[PDB]
């Protein structure tokens, strides 16, 4: 049974939030 | 050396020909001819003048690794 | 799921291929007579591990991926 | 003759004579006793 | 300290540490390393002599 | 190790037969009494003698029909394989100790000369021949020097790098 | 710039100063050795780091020591 | 003794030019000038490649590096027995006199020089690198 | 002023006193060793005569007598080659049947099982098959018996002993003075007219009087034992006139300038003898006669003692122009006072000559049954190519040595050398750009083809059936040389070679020579050759031009020709010396010549060599060069993987020595990388630990063990690299072409 498009968009949004947190940690480690 | 040993002994075991490792690993020409030369025939034919197949990415990466290795020299 | 049904006669798929530099014989060779388009056949053995630990469907793998993304965040 | 024998005593000449003797001894042993694999008679 | 007396070098960074050399001369004007020692072997620079202080050489 | 004696191994006999057959196939292109015919016949005789000697030596053969050596001193002694590794081990160790003791004695003798470096590249050939002949009795002198404490230099007399 | 230090084992043989290609070293008066002079390194901003001075030093171990540090235009030997 | 001043009207050696000379670094960062007084007109080897003819009397050569000037001065002292002076010139026009710094060559001991970089110990008496951790020093040679 | 013999009587006493003192020639090395570096320094400085002394006369005398020693060694080697042909060969049987009998002149002794290398080469004989081509050379000379090979072997050893005598005599008894050696005008006159001219005339005489009638009878089918001996043709003029009827007229046509009567044995046929596949021997006799006359004329150019003639100094000083300053002024003084400049010029031209010889010997094979002996053809091409490349690298080395040691700026002001040094940055930068452009537009074509083929797009490839790169200039040259007997050389019956076009020359069912067509793959590989040669030139020329100074190290000449570095400063100055440029140029020449010999081997196996049957020509690899040599994968598979099957399955046959050497050469090449990739500080510290172990047991040597010097580490690395790679290709080539040829 294949995934749905909404599931992929949900995963992309969660990964975008994770990327925002990654940028925050990278800035905090830099300075 | 370790992974060459693992791969050749298991290749002989998986092909059902245990005697190939037993009768050719005792000398280094056996290693060269019956492991490197013999088992690279399908890999280097991944693309040829007659066409290509699914191993063509591995032939290209094979040459790619040879080139990167040479550039380090 | 197709690998779960036939673990001895199905090659596990790593991910899809989208390469605009591909020619048509490259598209058909990496399709391997399937319907998912050009794919890479996985060598990592994640299919056997995930099958052994009880995952069966694509939904379970997707839920695990979402959970691990949340854990990374 | 002293200088000539001193030249023959230099390290490459002595090495040539010694390795010629050793290689010849091994060759003639393997000629007189062909194919020695074990210490068995 | 004497002339042509065997001494053992106690300087750890010296090439001839724990080795025996011959005293060439001892300077008497109060310089920092007055003992001049000749060694039978050369160091990596091809030098066979070095200067040592009184505490860096032990008579053997 | 699951091996069979080479005197009763079928692979050993098959290998002898195949090698003799190949040499005889090469032999039939030359006339009798010619130099290639005599050389090939001598090779055939050497092949037969070698296979007979390997069978008679009690060598163990694997499934490949080739002799396998036994190097454990226990299995070699209780099954008659000491001539494969153990006796060669004793012979090599004797000759190697001979060579090492002769070299050490030559170095120590040259150390006492006015130009110790001169004897290292211009060999004192009579002295080297005398010292070389005296290396036959190396284990007695070496074991005595080990017991006496004269074999080893003291650690206080050897240079070291700073730690 | 590289750091050049002179240790008190210097015998004042002036060989390091003569070996220097960029005029980093000089001899100053001293009293710790028989030659009554010691090497000094007042111009280490011009030191390229070639270690010709260490090759010229006869003491064991070296009396002149060059420690490669931060690289500038002069220390990298750049004409451009 | 006083430091000499650079005379920019000093004639240059007879040279046909080369590709090994000054670059943009001379205009924007620094360059170097070596002056010497030749006893006679003769051919010398340029440090940047090729043969040049030095004129009798004073000479002036502009070079990209201090090492080039000192190599030329070594050639002049060893081959032609001629002393020389080396200056550093900045793009704003400021001229810094370099060599010989006090008028005496550095290989000859001269009074009035102060030792810099001297350590009052042998090189084996340097401390361990664990003793200079989190101190800001360059190394055990810096303490 | 006056050219004359001047020697010094008994300059050096003949004694064994210095034989007992290694390093006697050197001021530093005569004191004896302190470390193990002295052992290597003694061998490294043994032939650097200019380092031993600054006196040019002593250097010249040493060079002269060393050259006599080299000539004696070469004559010993040649006499041994003739002796092994006389005593340990199947040369007479091969003479009776040169098609089905493989040449062999090495027999191994039966011990430790090595008699398997005595292969069944034919002729009732067992031995190692040889690829040097001596049999075909001896047949072309007219040698028909082992006795004549014995006579040449004995006469060569007598001349070898005369050469060794002359070297002793001209150093220890009558050593010529410096002004004798500096008679370059007399040397050129004697070496052009007397060495080359009289040598070519004497060899034309041998060819006419011996080689032509014996080979004519051999190609007519006469048994070699029934052919009259050469002196029978010398003494009996009627026996000569039976084969060449113009000999009945004697020397009268020569002296009455009726030279066209000699047209039966002085020909201009061109092409190849259809019976033997070699060049016509009458053509070669006319060639050597014409060359002899030309060189005898050329040797009368320079003024020695009778007013007439040219002064080389005047010619050099008169050749100057507006762009070039003083021109060639001062070059005469350089070339009469520096042995290294002369060695650079002569090594460059000799190496280029060796490569030209390789190409001309494959294309126009001058020996009978040479062309159908594919092993010999491949071997002599590859050998002479390698000798040429090594000599060219040596030319770069000794040009750099001249620049460091013998260059004087006082004697070179505004001449060509000075002006070349003064724009070295422009030369090096432009050559660097040319090398980058050539590398991109040659190797990137192969990478593009490999990517296109791997992407399933063969229509986007650079190929004959795709985007074409036709070498149109070379094709036009081939067509011009094919049409030469029509208009531009009407007296030539045939083109110089069958490679220009035309028919297939077949000998014994095998191709001797045939047209070599050039397509896209030939274009690509020729531009690869151009790129690799340009990079090797860049390295060697950069080493020569910056040997004395650079912007990095302005006093590099004071550091010498051969030094490791100038320390870790200025960012790091490893390998700045001109010696290190020679060291890198050796690798690049190896790369270039490896591609050249691979191109030769694949192209002749694919498009020339093969079996001529009734239908046509079936080549060895079946014409797969034009299909697959446009990719790196095609090279690796169809040449390297496919053609190495003979050397890896050679075990148990007479070619098994080639398999062993294949493995051992791979080993030696790999062994070289430990010297090349590492540095001597590690090895010195490891030696310190090992020395501690030896000091503990009182076995530490008095000669203190040191790691190799940095330069020696580089030299050992490059020597083992070259030996391993070249011997790998040697075993692969020889096993492949002996088994399939
Ligand atoms: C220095 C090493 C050396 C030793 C210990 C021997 C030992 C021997 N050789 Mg040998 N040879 C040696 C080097 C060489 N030999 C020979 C050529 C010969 C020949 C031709 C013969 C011997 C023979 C002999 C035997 C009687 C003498 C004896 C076993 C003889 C033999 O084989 O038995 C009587 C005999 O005929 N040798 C050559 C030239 C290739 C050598 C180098
Ligand atoms: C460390 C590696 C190594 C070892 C243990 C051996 C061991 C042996 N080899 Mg092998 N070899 C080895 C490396 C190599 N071999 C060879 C090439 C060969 C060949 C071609 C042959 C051997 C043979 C032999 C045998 C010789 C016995 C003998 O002569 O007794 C003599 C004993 C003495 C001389 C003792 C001294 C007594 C004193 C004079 C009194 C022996 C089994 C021979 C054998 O027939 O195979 C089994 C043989 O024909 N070796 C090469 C390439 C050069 C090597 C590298
Ligand atoms: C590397 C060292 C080494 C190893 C791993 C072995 C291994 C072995 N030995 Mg050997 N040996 C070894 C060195 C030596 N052994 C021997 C003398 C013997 C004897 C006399 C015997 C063994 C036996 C054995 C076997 C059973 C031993 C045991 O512990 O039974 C629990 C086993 C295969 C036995 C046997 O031969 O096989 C069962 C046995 O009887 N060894 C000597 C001489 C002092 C050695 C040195
Ligand atoms: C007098 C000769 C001599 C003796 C008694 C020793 C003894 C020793 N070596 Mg040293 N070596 C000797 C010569 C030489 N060694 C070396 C290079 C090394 C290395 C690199 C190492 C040793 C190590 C060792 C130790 C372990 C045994 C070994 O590894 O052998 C191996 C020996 C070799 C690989 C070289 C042997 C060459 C030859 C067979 C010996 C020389 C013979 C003499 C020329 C004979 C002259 C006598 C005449 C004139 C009467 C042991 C202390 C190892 C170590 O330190 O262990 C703790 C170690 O790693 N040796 C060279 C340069 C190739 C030599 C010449
Ligand atoms: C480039 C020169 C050259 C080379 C590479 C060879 C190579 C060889 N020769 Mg030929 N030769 C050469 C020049 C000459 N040879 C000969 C006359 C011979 C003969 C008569 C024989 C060889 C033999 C051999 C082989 C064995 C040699 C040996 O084992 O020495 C042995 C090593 C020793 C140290 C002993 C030397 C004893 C000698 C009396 C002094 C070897 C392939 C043999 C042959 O080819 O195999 C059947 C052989 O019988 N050579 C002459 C005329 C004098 C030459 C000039
Ligand atoms: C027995 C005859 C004989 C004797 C006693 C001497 C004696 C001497 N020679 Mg004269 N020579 C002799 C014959 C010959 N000489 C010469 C040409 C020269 C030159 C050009 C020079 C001498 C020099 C010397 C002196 C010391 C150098 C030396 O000999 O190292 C011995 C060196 C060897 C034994 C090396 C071996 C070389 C040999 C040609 C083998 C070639 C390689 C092999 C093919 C192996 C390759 C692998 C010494 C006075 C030198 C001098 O006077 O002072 C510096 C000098 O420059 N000789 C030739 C022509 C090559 C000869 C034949
Ligand atoms: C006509 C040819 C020719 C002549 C007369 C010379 C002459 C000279 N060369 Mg030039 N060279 C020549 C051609 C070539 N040169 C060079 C590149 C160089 C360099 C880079 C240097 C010279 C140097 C020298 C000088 C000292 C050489 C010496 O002492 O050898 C000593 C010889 C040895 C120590 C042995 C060399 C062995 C060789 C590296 C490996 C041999 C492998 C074997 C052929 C095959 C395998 C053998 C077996 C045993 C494994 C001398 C002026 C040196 C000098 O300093 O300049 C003044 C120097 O640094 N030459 C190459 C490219 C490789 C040439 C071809
Ligand atoms: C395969 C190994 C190898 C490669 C690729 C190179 C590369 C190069 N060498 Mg080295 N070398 C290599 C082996 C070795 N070289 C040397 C020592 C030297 C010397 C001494 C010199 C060189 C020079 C050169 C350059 C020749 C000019 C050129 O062709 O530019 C074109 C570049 C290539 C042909 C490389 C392949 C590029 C490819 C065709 C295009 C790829 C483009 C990418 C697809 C785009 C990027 C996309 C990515 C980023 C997403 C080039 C940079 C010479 C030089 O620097 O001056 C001109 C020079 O003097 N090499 C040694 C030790 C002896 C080697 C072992
Ligand atoms: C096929 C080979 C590759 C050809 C193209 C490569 C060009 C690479 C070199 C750059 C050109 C630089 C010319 C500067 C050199 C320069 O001084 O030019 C002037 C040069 C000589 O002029 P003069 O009349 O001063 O010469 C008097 C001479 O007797 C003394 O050298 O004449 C040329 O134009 C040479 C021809 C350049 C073409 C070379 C082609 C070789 C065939
Ligand atoms: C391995 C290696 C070494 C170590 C190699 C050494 C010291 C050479 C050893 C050669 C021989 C084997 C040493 C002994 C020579 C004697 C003359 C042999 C006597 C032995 C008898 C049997 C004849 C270096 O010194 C080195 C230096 C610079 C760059 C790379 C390297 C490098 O790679
Ligand atoms: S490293 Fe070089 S530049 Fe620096 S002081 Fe030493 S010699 Fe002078
Ligand atoms: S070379 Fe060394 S000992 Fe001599 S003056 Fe310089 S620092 Fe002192
Ligand atoms: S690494 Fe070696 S070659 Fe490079 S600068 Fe340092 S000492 Fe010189």
């Amino acid at each position: 049974m294949p995934l749905s498009d909404s599931q992929i968009f949900i995963a992309l949004f969660i990964a975008l939030l994770t990327g925002i947190l990654a940028v925050r940690l990278g800035l905090e480690l830099y300075s | 050396w370790v992974t060459f040993y693992f791969h050749w002994k298991h290749l002989g075991i998986w092909q059902g020909n245990v005697n190939q490792f037993n009768e050719s690993s005792t000398y280094l020409m056996g290693w060269l001819r019956d492991y490197l030369w013999l088992n690279s025939s399908q890999l280097i034919n991944g693309y040829n003048p007659f066409g290509m197949n699914s191993l063509s990415v591995w032939a290209w990466m094979f040459l790619f690794g040879h080139l990167i290795y040479a550039t380090g020299f | 799921p197709q690998w779960v049904q036939d673990p001895l006669h199905v090659r596990p798929i790593a991910h899809a291929i989208w390469d605009p530099h591909f020619g048509q014989p490259a598209v058909e060779a990496f399709t391997r007579g399937g319907a998912q388009g050009p794919v890479n056949i996985a060598t990592s053995g994640v299919y056997q591990w995930w099958y052994t630990i009880g995952l069966r469907t694509n939904q379970d793998l997707f839920q695990g991926s979402v959970f691990l993304t949340i854990l990374s965040g | 003759m002293k200088n000539f024998t001193t030249y023959l005593s230099t390290a490459p000449v002595v090495a040539l004579i010694w390795f010629t003797f050793t290689a010849g001894l091994l060759i003639e042993i393997n000629r007189f006793f062909p194919d020695p694999l074990v210490f068995s008679f | 300290r004497l002339w042509c007396v065997q001494v053992k070098v106690l300087r750890p960074e010296s090439y001839w540490f724990n080795e025996v050399g011959k005293v060439v001369s001892v300077d008497q004007s109060g310089i920092r390393y007055p003992v001049v020692v000749r060694f039978p072997t050369v160091n990596y620079a091809g030098v066979s002599t070095n200067n040592y202080s009184l505490e860096e050489v032990q008579e053997v | 190790s699951g091996l069979t004696p080479c005197s009763e191994s079928k692979g050993f006999a098959k290998r002898q037969k195949n090698e003799i057959k190949a040499l005889t196939k090469r032999l039939k292109q030359y006339e009798e009494g010619s130099a290639p015919s005599l050389a090939l016949k001598a090779t055939i005789e050497r092949t037969e003698k070698r296979f007979a000697n390997y069978g008679n030596a009690g060598l163990l053969c694997g499934t490949d029909g080739l002799p396998h050596l036994i190097s454990d001193p226990g299995l070699a002694l209780r099954f008659g394989h000491a001539g494969e590794t153990l006796i060669p081990t004793v012979g090599f160790l004797y000759i190697a100790g001979w060579i090492g003791t002769a070299g050490r004695d030559y170095l120590i003798a040259s150390k006492g000369e006015a130009k110790p470096r001169e004897k290292e590249y211009i060999i004192d050939v009579p002295l080297a021949l005398k010292i070389s002949a005296q290396g036959a009795g190396w284990p007695f002198r070496v074991i005595r020097e080990l017991q006496k404490g004269t074999l080893l230099e003291k650690d206080s007399n050897i240079t070291v790098s700073p730690r | 710039s590289h750091a050049v230090k002179i240790y008190d084992t210097c015998i004042g043989c002036t060989q390091c100063v003569r070996a220097c290609p960029t005029d980093v070293l000089e001899m100053v008066p001293w009293d710790g050795c028989k030659a009554s002079q010691i090497a000094s390194a007042p111009r280490t901003e011009d030191c390229v780091g070639c270690k010709r001075c260490e090759s010229a030093c006869p003491t064991d171990f070296l009396s002149v020591r060059v420690y490669l540090g931060s690289e500038t235009t002069r220390s990298m030997g750049l004409a451009y | 003794w006083k430091p000499p001043t650079l005379d920019p009207s000093t004639p240059s050696p007879i040279f046909g030019g080369s590709t090994g000379g000054l670059l943009r670094k001379a205009q924007i960062e620094e360059f170097y000038v070596i002056t010497w007084d030749a006893k006679k007109e003769q051919v010398f080897e340029m440090p940047t490649g090729g043969a040049a003819i030095m004129r009798s009397g004073p000479n002036l050569l502009k070079l990209a590096r201090k090492e080039q000037c000192l190599a030329l001065l070594t050639q002049l002292r060893n081959k032609f027995k001629t002393d020389g002076q080396i200056y550093r010139v900045f793009p704003d026009g400021e001229v810094q006199y370099l060599h010989p710094k006090d008028g005496v060559y550095p290989e000859k001991v001269n009074a009035g020089r102060t030792a810099v970089g001297a350590k009052d110990r042998s090189i084996g008496k340097n401390t361990n690198p664990v003793a200079v951790k989190f101190t800001g020093k360059l190394g055990t040679y810096d303490v | 002023k006056k050219v004359k013999i001047v020697v010094d009587g008994n300059p050096v006493e003949t004694s064994f006193e210095r034989w007992a003192k290694p390093g006697h020639f050197s001021r530093t090395l005569s004191k004896g060793p302190s470390t193990t570096t002295w052992i290597w320094n003694l061998h490294a400085d043994a032939h650097d005569f200019d380092s031993h002394t600054s006196d040019l006369e002593e250097i010249s005398r040493k060079v002269f007598s060393a050259h006599f020693g080299q000539l004696g060694i070469i004559l010993i080697w040649l006499s041994g080659m003739y002796f092994h042909g006389a005593r340990f060969s199947n040369y007479e049987a091969w003479l009776s049947d040169p098609i089905h009998i493989k040449p062999s002149a090495q027999v191994v002794w039966p011990v430790v099982g090595q008699e398997i290398l005595n292969g069944d080469v034919g002729g009732g004989f067992q031995g190692v098959q040889i690829t040097s081509g001596f049999f075909q050379l001896w047949r072309a000379s007219g040698i028909t018996s082992e006795l004549q090979l014995y006579s040449t072997a004995i006469g060569g050893l007598v001349l070898a002993a005369a050469m060794f005598f002359a070297g002793w005599f001209h150093y220890h008894k009558a050593a010529p003075k410096l002004e004798w050696f500096q008679n370059v005008e007399s040397m050129l006159n004697h070496h052009l007219a007397g060495l080359l001219g009289l040598g070519s005339l004497a060899w034309a005489g041998h060819q006419i009087h011996v080689s032509l009638p014996i080979n004519k009878l051999l190609d007519a089918g006469v048994d070699p034992k029934e052919i009259p001996l050469p002196h029978e043709f010398i003494l009996n003029r009627d026996l000569m006139a039976q084969l060449y009827p113009s000999f009945s007229k004697g020397l009268a046509p020569f002296f009455t300038i009726n030279w066209s009567e000699y047209s039966d044995f002085l020909t201009f046929q061109g092409g190849l003898n259809p019976v033997t596949g070699g060049l016509w021997l009458s053509d070669q006799a006319h060639h050597h006669l014409a060359i002899a006359v030309l060189f005898l004329v050329a040797g009368h150019q320079y003024r020695t003692n009778w007013g007439i003639g040219h002064s080389i100094k005047e010619i050099l000083e008169a050749h100057k122009g507006p762009f070039t300053g003083e021109g060639h002024k001062g070059l005469y003084e350089i070339l009469t006072t520096s042995w290294h400049a002369q060695l650079a010029i002569n090594l460059a031209l000799f190496g280029s000559l060796s490569i030209i010889v390789a190409h001309h010997m494959y294309s126009m094979p001058p020996y009978p049954y040479l062309a159908t002996d594919y092993g010999t053809q491949l071997s002599i091409f590859t050998h002479h190519t390698w000798i040429g490349g090594f000599c060219i690298v040596g030319a770069g080395a000794h040009a750099a040595i001249f620049m460091v040691r013998d260059y004087d700026p006082t004697n070179n002001y505004n001449n060509l050398l000075d002006r070349v040094i003064r724009h070295r940055d422009a030369i090096v930068s432009h050559l660097n750009w040319v090398c980058i452009f050539l590398g991109f537009h040659s190797f990137g074509l192969y990478i593009h083809n490999d990517t296109m083929s791997a992407l399933g797009r063969p229509q986007d490839m650079f190929s004959d059936t795709a985007i074409q790169l036709q070498p149109v200039f070379a094709q036009w040259i081939q067509n011009t040389h094919l049409s030469a007997p029509q208009f531009t050389a009407p007296n030539a019956l045939a083109p110089t070679s069958p490679v220009w076009g035309g028919d297939v020359v077949a000998v014994g069912g095998k191709v001797a020579a045939m047209p070599i067509t050039l397509g896209t793959a030939d274009f690509m590989v020729h531009h690869i050759h151009a790129f690799t040669i340009h990079v090797t030139v860049l390295i060697l020329l950069k080493g020569v031009l910056y040997a004395r100074s650079s912007r990095l190290i302005p006093d590099k000449a004071n550091l010498g020709f051969r030094f490791p570095c100038d320390g870790p400063g200025r960012g790091g100055t490893c390998q700045v010396s001109a010696w290190d440029h020679v060291f890198l140029g050796l690798f690049w020449m190896y790369n270039s010549l490896s591609i050249a010999i691979f191109h030769f081997s694949w192209k002749m196996q694919s498009d020339v060599w093969g079996t001529v049957n009734s239908t046509g020509v079936s080549h060895i690899t079946g014409g797969n060069f034009s299909q697959s040599a446009n990719t790196i994968n095609g090279w690796l598979r169809d040449f390297l993987w496919a053609q190495s099957s003979q050397v890896i399955q050679s075990y148990g046959s007479a070619l098994s020595a080639y398999g062993l050497i294949f493995l051992g050469a791979h080993f030696i090449w790999a062994f070289s990388l430990m010297f090349l990739f590492s540095g001597r500080g590690y090895w010195q510290e490891l030696i310190e630990s090992i020395v501690w172990a030896h000091n503990k047991l009182k076995v530490a040597p008095s000669i203190q063990p040191r790691a190799l010097s940095i330069t020696q580490g580089r030299a050992v690395g490059v020597a083992h690299y070259l030996l391993g790679g070249i011997a790998t290709t040697w075993s692969f080539f020889l096993a492949r072409i002996i088994a399939v040829g």
